[PDB]
RNA sequence: GACAAUGGUAGGAGAGCGUUCUAAGGGCGUUGAAGCAUGAUCGUAAGGACAUGUGGAGCGCUUAGAAGUGAGAAUGCCGGUG
RNA sequence: AGGACGACAUUAGACGAAUCAUCUGGAAAGAUGAAUCAAAGAAGGUAAUAAUCCUGUAGUCGAAAAUGUUGUCUCUCUUGAGUGGAUCCUGAGUACGACGGAGCACGUGAAAUUCCGUCGGAAUCUGGGAGGACCAUCUCCUAAGGCUAAAUACUCUCUAGUGACCGAUAGUGAACCAGUACCGUGAGGGAAAGGUGAAAAGCACCCCGGAAGGGGAGUGAAAUAGAACCUGAAACCGUGUGCUUACAAGUAGUCAGAGCCCGUUAAUGGGUGAUGGCGUGCCUUUUGUAGAAUGAACCGGCGAGUUACGAUUUGAUGCAAGGUUAAGCAGUAAAUGUGGAGCCGUAGCGAAAGCGAGUCUGAAUAGGGCGUUUAGUAUUUGGUCGUAGACCCGAAACCAGGUGAU
């Protein structure tokens, strides 16, 4: 079949050539239809911006990782070669609820609303 | 090359949202005592880029979030 | 890859000059000035298809009108009596009628003349 | 399960191998991996004549106006003779790249056909030099075929017309599994491809 | 099978014709390839064949890939000739 | 800090496998009928297209000398390690400050860190610097002396090769005796121009002519390939002539149409055209151009939306609560294997500390903003933008180096 190939159905369209006869044959007529036609992409001719600016940042921000944790019936944690967490920075583990198994959490900076869940099936609390 | 990023845009966005831009929003400088009480109120409420000029400044904050 | 200009210009061209065959000095010979008398040939030959189905039928009105007036009568008339006479006939045979067979055409005459 | 074809016999010594090997079919992914063999396989040496600043020349050929003839700046513009060419092709890379998963989808649905189609699987035996693998070759087999093992240089039969692709069972490619229409295999290379597959 | 719609500049969308190169398949070619010339040929168009003369080596078809891919106008460039 | 022994390499080269017949033909490599080699079916040449005809290729040997190159002897050069500390020593017109500059991605700024000019100008293991002004503290270091390979950049040149790069207006300016004819005082600018044939067999000889050139005769497959030589389009120039034309006002055609002449890709044919109807080229630019607005003497060739990298969007495909690699190694300038740093996604809100399916404002568990209820991601065809000369041609001018008072 080597040479009866065939792309999927979809793929691939013949791009447009400009300029080649009179089935299209330009592009607009005058003005800034000039090459390199210019208008600097925001530059409209008055501010634009030119309105408030509010601003900051400074450090530390956690990762978080929420109680969707249907992992094993036990066990401790931070271990993520399990597929969960990654690119971690700290680790807080919230809520949208369903703990619907029992066991010890161990991350950095949990959320109150979450470890009143965690710690009502199977207590687990840490740094 | 990499687009630039409008940085002075930037230090006036705040993307967030489903795609939006925030707000920040103007006469919120000096020259108080000629607005109104309550225009002074109500522009301290921020509101977003909109519809017409996010088809404008699209590609500036195209890295914002 | 390198596309040459190649033939493909050529064998275009001529066709056009080959359109242009009967025409008058360079009008038959070179490209730029046979493209332009064949895009009128055909811009005419377009409208005179038109045109003729319209040339052709004041022919044979008026030829009616002369085998009528033979018989006394206008044109006007003999189409209003053949109407009311519900001969559907038309023209092109109406008028080929006429210089076919003078009889033939005298009866429809009468049979128009009546019905009025 | 298939047969394994003495060599330059019939000792149809079957033994399992299937699933990612046979029953896929797929064809969309194994057109565009395809593709990306045959563009990488390309340098881009092309690289055409004068963006302007390539050539000789320079000076404003003539004044402005008063001359009567059209404006020229170089007479290297490129609506002369000789001049630059504006476009042509520049030397460039010409090769992308697809995702691994779907790499080895190639490769499966590449063999799969020569499943569904056919593909001899063969003991081994070796020596030294190769007008003996036609006789080998045919023990049936056809016009262009490709063998292959984890080892190397059972294979001095490059010079054989067609049918001269012979590589690791790991050196394979979605080219030939394509391009050659059978293809004959040593067990345990059948083997190595088995382990990798999947 | 009826029944509807089908003027059109800028301009959007669509489907295609041809050119050169590549790949695989399948071919033609000194019993004459490309090219050139001629014809009253075929297709809705771009365009495709066939026959003959010329010519004396090459070239097409299918599928897909890639483009220095199509000219009538730029007081466009160069040549030739009015 | 310089020189004596023998392995490889560079600079000449050698061996190197296997075909015959026929048909066509000027010639066989083509077709066809039987063969053979192959660690060699790469490539080019040979009277047409050749694995087996030649130069070669895979492969194998080969160096008098000359460099280059190293293993190793010699050759030098060699003194190599620890405990404690009284009192010495660890780079002064320096670090540093002010002033004027300059530089750090960082424009004097809150301006650390680093360098110049100019006046000032310290300290001495109870020392000095640095950690983005500065002090304290803490931690890391130890300036004001010097040398140091590799991984990195480049290609006038050499050898060996490669190309979905050009194929004579292309490709170098230059396939040819090109930086040459040619132009300028000069610096400097700078062309055009390839092809007989397989083989010179390049036309002995007769003929008209002073010759040029030509008709024969000849070589050749062909000179209707004869040298200004393959093919040999078009404009343009001519010879012949079938139909037509000297009372007619014409963007030249179109529609109708007798007459005459011919006979095809054989089809409700071809050429011409008395005469009748209709009828102000094209392009551009325009409210509007037959326009007396612009452009083109004609014919040929050349002649303008590209690519890279980012963005966004669409379509296709793979996986999916995940998706996915970059360099780098590996590989045959692949594919691929590797590599999970990294990026995006699974959570949002706030200027921020920060809290979290909610947060922000707020005194408020009022209201209100953004969010919650579920899908992404990688590659890629297309569209479009951005960075680039960014569709093409076009200034008057500006700056820098030079060249000119013949
Ligand atoms: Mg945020
Ligand atoms: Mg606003
Ligand atoms: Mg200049
Ligand atoms: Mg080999
Ligand atoms: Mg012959
Ligand atoms: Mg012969
Ligand atoms: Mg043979
Ligand atoms: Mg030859
Ligand atoms: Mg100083
Ligand atoms: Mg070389
Ligand atoms: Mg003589
Ligand atoms: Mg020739
Ligand atoms: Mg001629
Ligand atoms: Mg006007
Ligand atoms: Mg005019
Ligand atoms: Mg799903
Ligand atoms: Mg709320
Ligand atoms: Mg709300
Ligand atoms: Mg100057
Ligand atoms: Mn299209
Ligand atoms: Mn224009
Ligand atoms: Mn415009
Ligand atoms: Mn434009
Ligand atoms: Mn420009
Ligand atoms: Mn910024
Ligand atoms: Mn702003
Ligand atoms: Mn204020
Ligand atoms: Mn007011
Ligand atoms: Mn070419
Ligand atoms: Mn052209
Ligand atoms: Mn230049
Ligand atoms: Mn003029
Ligand atoms: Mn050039
Ligand atoms: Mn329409
Ligand atoms: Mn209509
Ligand atoms: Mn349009
Ligand atoms: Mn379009
Ligand atoms: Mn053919
Ligand atoms: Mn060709
Ligand atoms: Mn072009
Ligand atoms: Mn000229
Ligand atoms: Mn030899
Ligand atoms: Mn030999
Ligand atoms: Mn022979
Ligand atoms: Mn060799
Ligand atoms: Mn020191
Ligand atoms: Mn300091
Ligand atoms: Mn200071
Ligand atoms: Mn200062
Ligand atoms: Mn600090
Ligand atoms: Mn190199
Ligand atoms: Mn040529
Ligand atoms: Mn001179
Ligand atoms: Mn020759
Ligand atoms: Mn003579
Ligand atoms: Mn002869
Ligand atoms: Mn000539
Ligand atoms: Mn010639
Ligand atoms: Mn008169
Ligand atoms: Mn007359
Ligand atoms: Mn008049
Ligand atoms: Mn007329
Ligand atoms: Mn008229
Ligand atoms: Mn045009
Ligand atoms: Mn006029
Ligand atoms: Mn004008
Ligand atoms: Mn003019
Ligand atoms: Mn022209
Ligand atoms: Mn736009
Ligand atoms: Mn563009």
């Amino acid at each position: 079949k080597l040479h009866e190939l065939k792309p999927a159905e979809g793929s691939r369209k013949e791009r447009n050539r400009v300029g080649r006869g009179v089935a299209t044959g330009n592009g607009k007529t005058s003005g800034r239809g000039h090459k390199g036609q210019k208008a600097r992409s925001g530059g409209g001719v008055r501010p634009g911006f030119e309105g408030g600016q509010l601003p900051l940042f400074r450090r530390l921000p956690k990762r978080g990782f929420t109680n969707i944790n249907r992992k094993e019936y036990a066990i401790v944690n931070l271990d993520q070669l399990n597929k969960f967490e990654d690119g971690t920075e700290v680790t807080p583990a919230l809520l949208v609820e369903s703990g619907v198994v029992k066991n010890e959490k161990s991350g950095i900076k949990i959320l109150g609303n979450g470890s009143l869940d965690k710690k009502l099936t199977v207590k687990a609390h840490k740094f | 090359p990499k687009m630039k990023t409008h940085r002075g845009a930037a230090k006036r966005v705040k993307r967030t949202a489903s795609g939006q831009l925030k707000r920040s929003r103007a006469f919120t400088s000096h020259l108080f005592a000629n607005k109104s009480t309550k225009q002074k109120r109500q522009l301290r409420k921020a509101r977003l880029v909109s519809k017409s000029d996010m088809k404008r400044v699209k590609q500036l904050l195209a890295y914002k979030k | 890859p390198r596309v040459k200009g190649g033939t493909v210009t050529r064998a275009r061209r001529k066709k056009t000059i080959k359109l242009a065959k009967g025409y008058f000095g360079s009008k038959h010979t070179l490209y730029k000035v046979a493209k332009q008398q064949v895009m009128k040939s055909g811009q005419y030959a377009f409208r005179d298809r038109r045109q003729r189905k319209r040339d052709f039928r004041k022919l044979w009105i008026t030829r009616i009108n002369a085998a009528a007036r033979q018989h006394e009568m206008s044109y006007s008339r003999l189409m209003n009596g053949l109407k009311k006479a519900g001969i559907d006939i038309n023209r092109k045979m109406l008028s080929e009628i006429a210089i076919s067979d003078e009889k033939a055409f005298a009866q429809l005459v009468t049979k128009a003349k009546d019905a009025l | 399960y298939d047969v394994l074809k003495l060599d330059g016999t019939k000792s149809g010594s079957i033994e399992l191998s299937d699933a990612v090997f046979g029953i896929e079919p797929n064809n969309s992914v194994l057109f565009e991996a395809i593709n990306l063999q045959r563009a990488s396989l390309r340098q881009g040496t092309h690289a055409v004549k004068n963006r302007s600043a390539v050539s000789g020349g320079g000076r404003k050929p003539w004044k402005q106006k008063g001359t009567g003839r059209a404006r020229q700046g170089t007479i290297r513009a490129p609506q002369w003779r000789g001049g630059g060419i504006v476009f042509g092709p520049t030397p460039r890379s010409y090769a992308y790249k697809m995702p691994k998963k779907m790499r080895r989808l190639a490769l499966r649905s590449a063999l799969s056909f020569k499943a569904q189609e056919n593909g001899l699987t063969v003991v081994d035996a070796f020596n030294f030099e190769a007008p003996k693998t036609k006789e080998f070759k045919n023990v049936l087999s056809t016009l262009e075929q490709p063998k292959k093992v984890l080892v190397v240089t059972e294979n001095e039969d490059v010079n054989v017309e067609l049918s001269a692709r012979n590589i690791p069972g790991v050196q394979v490619t979605t080219a030939q599994g394509l391009n050659v229409l059978d293809i004959t295999n040593a067990d345990s290379l059948v083997i190595t491809e088995a382990a990798a597959k999947k």
